[PDB]
């Protein structure tokens, strides 16, 4: 099961340059390999071929080298439109294993995410459930940690956190904290907190409320 | 050419047979691409289409005989098509199905060409008559209604009022027999048959026993050459997707070798792959095996010659 | 062009397979070899199995062998594969591609070069569900979000617009997650800010799976 | 017909034994031989001793030589078995069968052919006591069962009827288990659901050893 | 002592075909043993006489062999109403071991637990004790485990599961969690924990309460 | 599957005269098994090869015997050295099972138990554990229960047992009453206990402490 191991994980490279990224092999596959352009939700079109090469509508900038363990995948001339998650493969030895994912995300300057955190409604409440989810926006790059407390005492098993993809024009990410509890947990407690953490938050961005508050 | 000329007739019929799951027959032949891996060499591949098997729902049995007019009415629209397709000029690949259809199989073949020969390969010689089987399956019984020796004597049983025995006895040689029940083979005996079950094939060798088949058919006159091929008669260990596996068969190097002979004659005029069963197979790869087999089994009947097969230009080009 | 039109986005439940409609086109067929590979999503891929249409190769891989049957259609440029004794690790994205057939008369290939578009099968033995979306949407932060809950929908996926879409920037609409309960669980962002208490917005909900549209007005409770 | 009526359900604390009644009728007396076999609740069986009848053949098992007396009393058809040196781990139903005389004039016999009903033996020096009903019975399940428990009682057994027995549809009353201070443990479960909160529902407890009886009327507190 | 060894320990089959049985000696017992029709609570009838022939009172369908090692016992025409505990029992050695055990179940469509975790009562806590049991219901096949935490913090010593036969009608299975405490250590903590596991169970069922919470 | 059971399954004879093990089959092995010399930690050594004549290295005194169901390993001039486990071996049956186990110790006087119970460290206390183990030491034969008490109550979950060899010199045993809990549950009581059992423990051996009392 030769494990394949992309060097680049992730990838944040503005429309401009070289995007040299990296794909190892266990063994030696010498020569046997390939590169892959997986949109989200599409089809992951051939780069190059093997570990050269260039196949048959490819346009003009994926060049790549190897031969025999650590490969190389370049995109010169990085055109906007590739920002996708690529794989490598090796082939010549079974199980054809795959590489790991290399999100060719955008460079851009880093924005801080808007933080706000919201109630479960009267019509959730004449259902009896209780769902308070905090709602983030706008923000790069991708990594944020949200804290939930029982009025000061953490919370789990509710908790949710669910990204998109990069924004076409601003280029921005996503963050729903998705927590649910029940209609007795909610009715026990006020206030409610959202403890966000970006990069750009020097301070961990709480926003709170409470019950019977809004 | 002459040969590698082929008229395809698939013909879904199970009720000869008792096990169900024959009728995708010519279904996984065809998705195995058997037209495809015909196209290759020069093969003049024209697919005739399924025949439709009507069903009669009142088919009442005989004595013993059971499902006889769905057999008899099968046969003779076989008959029928196996008559236009050699009308056609081809070699009639008829694949089933079951040995019921050989009746027709052979009936058709031998309204164009009428002193033609049979080699049977199967395991079983299938000459049962209605009266001394024990089974009354049909899958069992199309040589005992096509050998002239044995008329008078063949019941009337429904469906069968079109056939006539059109064969000599002198004229078929049973290649690969290895389970027979007795009245088989009391006529095997008395009509004098020549045959060569795997005593015989292990005796004189696989070479010598299509040396002398050959011999026995076509040392006395050229004349057309019928393959009727069960895949049942090569060894279970290739073909365990069956109707009836026994084990003793002969091996699949043999079975080719067979086919070869009969083509490098140039007589091949009519072929049957019959008893294939997909629904049989322990695993899809013994399903895989046993069509893979009767695939190439056809494909070295019209000479997929493992020597080779070529297309008479220069290739050093 | 060289392509694989794949079909279709199927779920079972432990049970029966999906047999995977694989349909090439474009570049000459049995001169090449199509092969499978399984996608769990936020995973790693692996290839499961690559049969040669020259004839008939069967070639599976290891941990299923067995589970796995893969055959050929070549009257119509289609390969096949389907599974047996499904199970939830199974809920992945299945990509058929070219690998070329690895026989005598076939060129030279190591490189899967039509990938086909996907299958979504997650093997869920749950049953297809109406979502239920729970938000609320309005303490001294000039920044103000909204957003909803979309609990309990089977299978994927919902939509979520926002104002039937209308409000577009701040939107951020989110892949789901499976439950303990083998079912779906979902949300979505808006921003506003602290100074827009005249902006009544909807999340607009829409599983067509199960064809169920929740367009979910929300309004705060009284303060002081 | 050939039966064996035993006697009797009896407890004993480590101290002196439980010579077991275990009257013969039906067929002929010391043309056959009696044994003896224990068990323990949960468990397999053990034999531990077989007389002839024919003439006072002791014949006893493994572990126990010792513990074990057996002896005839053939005038009328009864056998007995007492035992010495009692223990907590021989909480066993003490049955007595008839493998038949391996003597002389007895007919052969393997098989153990009139079995008679049984006789509860726990060796437990707890004492006779009433038992101490600990319930309650009414949180957005539809589905609301309910139930008592039943606390510290010795021996076995208690009743444990649902609104006098007229609640039966889900009636489940339970096998206890001993404590580790050597006292017993149950409590049954009943149904309702969360649309019957006018089904004021009793268990009615009755401990006969101790010839107690608590009709646990139950009710919830106060809400919001 | 020879070891009857009964293969089949357990054995649950729907009322229909044969439900052919297992024993094994460790010597040769040699056509001289018999099989036994326990029924919970009752006598431990007769099926079998020696190792064949069908003693007096038997029905229809509880035909055996053997002669010498490892005997059978056939049960072809199941008949629901056979539903018990089956012995084969050795005879001609002594001492005369038996089988281990051979339950005789219902086979059904698998059932899972409804599982939910009850606290002591004020009428406990004026007595001074603590019994917090977890109460599983109606499932199948048998077996569940079930742990419990001090707030987080597992438990035993007070733990006590049984099990009842398989019911009648819906023919379905049985557990509590039967544990006792004290009442200082049920005032000490709130957060009680009953985590569940059946077959039906994909996830451990988790049921909790607070003290003071209900 | 047969099974091989060893009669004697613990062994304590001084250095002096045989020590003649048995080793018995459920089929006819018919003079076809083996007999080893499993040192703790070690290659067990072959003692005798087909049930008889004492293979190539071995010192005087393994004669041994059987032919063919029951066998017997006489150790005739016992030397001290020998203290192993030991295990016959069938072998020609297919799985080719082995023994239960045949300890050799060694006879002495028997010891007493030196016991006595220790708490957790504040050094483990500022790391948040709690690990009360009691410590058993010097003793003959191996077999001790310890239990443990929430001051009064009994512990399990825990309690772990573990013992060594016999000791070379003063030829003794082992235990500790491995026993771990929270620093929260170690807080909220005091006395903590610690009750041996030993053959030579007339009376069961308690030894407790308070918390905050050493
Ligand atoms: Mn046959
Ligand atoms: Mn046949």
């Amino acid at each position: 099961e030769i494990v394949m191991t992309q060097s680049p994980a992730t990838l944040s490279l503005s429309p401009g340059e070289r995007a040299t990224l990296s794909c190892r092999a266990s063994q030696s596959v010498s020569s046997y390999l390939a590169w892959y352009q997986q949109k989200p939700g599409q089809a992951p079109r051939l780069l190059i071929y093997d570990a050269s090469n260039r196949a048959t509508g490819i346009p003009a900038r994926f060049s790549g080298s190897g031969s025999g363990t650590d490969f190389t995948l370049t995109i010169s001339s990085l055109e906007p439109e590739d920002f996708a998650v690529y794989y490598c493969q090796q082939h010549s030895l079974l199980p054809r294993t795959f590489g790991g994912g290399t999100k060719v995300e955008i460079k851009r300057a880093d924005a801080a995410p808007t933080v706000s955190i919201f109630p479960p409604s009267s019509e959730q409440l004449t259902s009896g459930g209780a769902s308070v989810v905090c709602f983030l926006n706008n923000f790069y790059p991708k990594d944020i940690n949200v804290k939930w407390k029982i009025d000061g005492s953490e919370r789990q098993n509710g908790v949710l956190n669910s990204w998109t993809d990069q924004d076409s024009k601003d280029s921005t990410y996503s963050m729903s904290s998705t927590l649910t509890l029940t209609k007795d947990e909610y009715e026990r407690h006020n206030s409610y907190t959202c403890e966000a953490t970006h990069k750009t938050s020097t301070s961990p961005i709480v926003k709170s409320f409470n019950r019977n508050e809004c | 050419a002459k040969s590698r000329t082929i008229g395809i007739i698939g013909a879904p019929f199970s009720k000869g047979q008792p096990r169900g799951g024959v009728e995708e027959g010519p279904t996984v032949l065809r998705k195995a691409g058997l037209l495809e891996k015909l196209k290759e060499q020069e093969c003049d591949v024209k697919d005739y289409g399924d025949l439709p098997f009507a069903d009669i729902p009142n088919d009442s049995p005989f004595q013993i005989v059971k499902n006889p007019r769905s057999v008899g009415k099968a046969s003779e629209q076989l008959a029928g098509k196996v008559a236009e397709v050699k009308k056609n000029g081809r070699i009639s690949l008829v694949l089933g199905g079951d040995h019921s259809l050989a009746i027709g199989s052979i009936s058709g073949h031998a309204r164009v060409h009428p002193d033609l020969g049979v080699i049977w390969v199967d395991a079983h010689t299938d000459i049962n008559t209605p009266l001394t089987t024990t089974s009354g399956n049909l899958h069992g019984q199309p040589v005992s209604f096509l050998l002239k020796e044995l008329k008078g004597k063949i019941p009337d049983v429904p469906g069968f009022s079109w056939v006539t025995p059109c064969i000599s006895a002198k004229d078929i040689v049973y290649i690969g027999l290895r389970d027979v029940d007795p009245g088989e083979h009391y006529i095997l005996k008395t009509l004098g048959i020549k045959y060569f079950s795997m005593t015989e094939v292990d005796r004189l060798g696989i070479g010598k026993v299509m040396e002398e088949t050959l011999s026995y058919l076509l040392g006395r006159k050229k004349r057309p050459i019928h393959l009727s091929f069960d895949v049942d008669g090569l060894d279970p260990s290739f073909t365990p997707a069956t109707g009836t596996p026994v084990v003793g068969g002969l091996t699949y190097r043999e079975g080719l070798y067979i086919t070869e002979e009969i083509y490098k004659t140039g007589l091949l005029s009519g072929l049957d792959i019959m008893e294939v069963n997909p629904s049989l197979g322990k695993t899809p790869e013994e399903v895989t095996r046993t069509v893979n087999t009767a695939v190439a089994i056809t494909l070295a009947c019209f000479g997929l010659a493992r020597e080779g097969n070529h297309k008479p230009i220069d290739y050093l080009n | 062009q060289v392509q694989l039109v794949q079909s279709g986005a199927e779920v079972k439940k432990p049970g029966a397979s999906v047999k995977v409609s694989c349909k090439a086109s474009g570049y000459t067929f049995t001169n090449y070899g199509i092969s499978w590979v399984r996608q769990a999503p936020g995973q790693g891929l692996e290839w499961m199995g690559w049969i040669s249409a020259y004839n008939g190769n069967t070639n599976y891989a290891q941990k299923l062998q067995g589970r796995v049957t893969m055959t050929t259609d070549t009257s119509t440029s289609t390969a096949y594969m389907e599974l047996r004794s499904l199970r939830s690790d199974d809920t992945a994205v299945y990509y058929c591609a070219r690998e070329g057939a690895y026989g005598y008369r076939s060129p030279y290939h190591n490189w899967f070069d039509p990938w086909g578009q996907g299958t979504l099968v997650t093997v869920s033995s749950a049953k297809t569900t109406a979502p239920s979306v729970y938000p609320l949407a309005p303490t001294t932060g000039s920044s103000v979000t909204l957003g909803c809950l979309v609990k309990g929908y089977f299978p994927e996926p919902v939509t979520l617009t926002w104002n039937s879409g209308s409000l577009s920037s701040g939107v951020h609409t989110f892949p789901a997650v499976l439950q303990s309960d083998l079912y779906t669980l979902s949300s979505s962002v808006t921003v506003t800010s602290s100074t827009w208490p005249s902006q009544s917005i909807t999340c607009n909900v829409a599983h067509p799976a199960s064809s169920t549209k929740v367009d979910k007005k929300i309004e705060p409770r009284g303060p002081t």
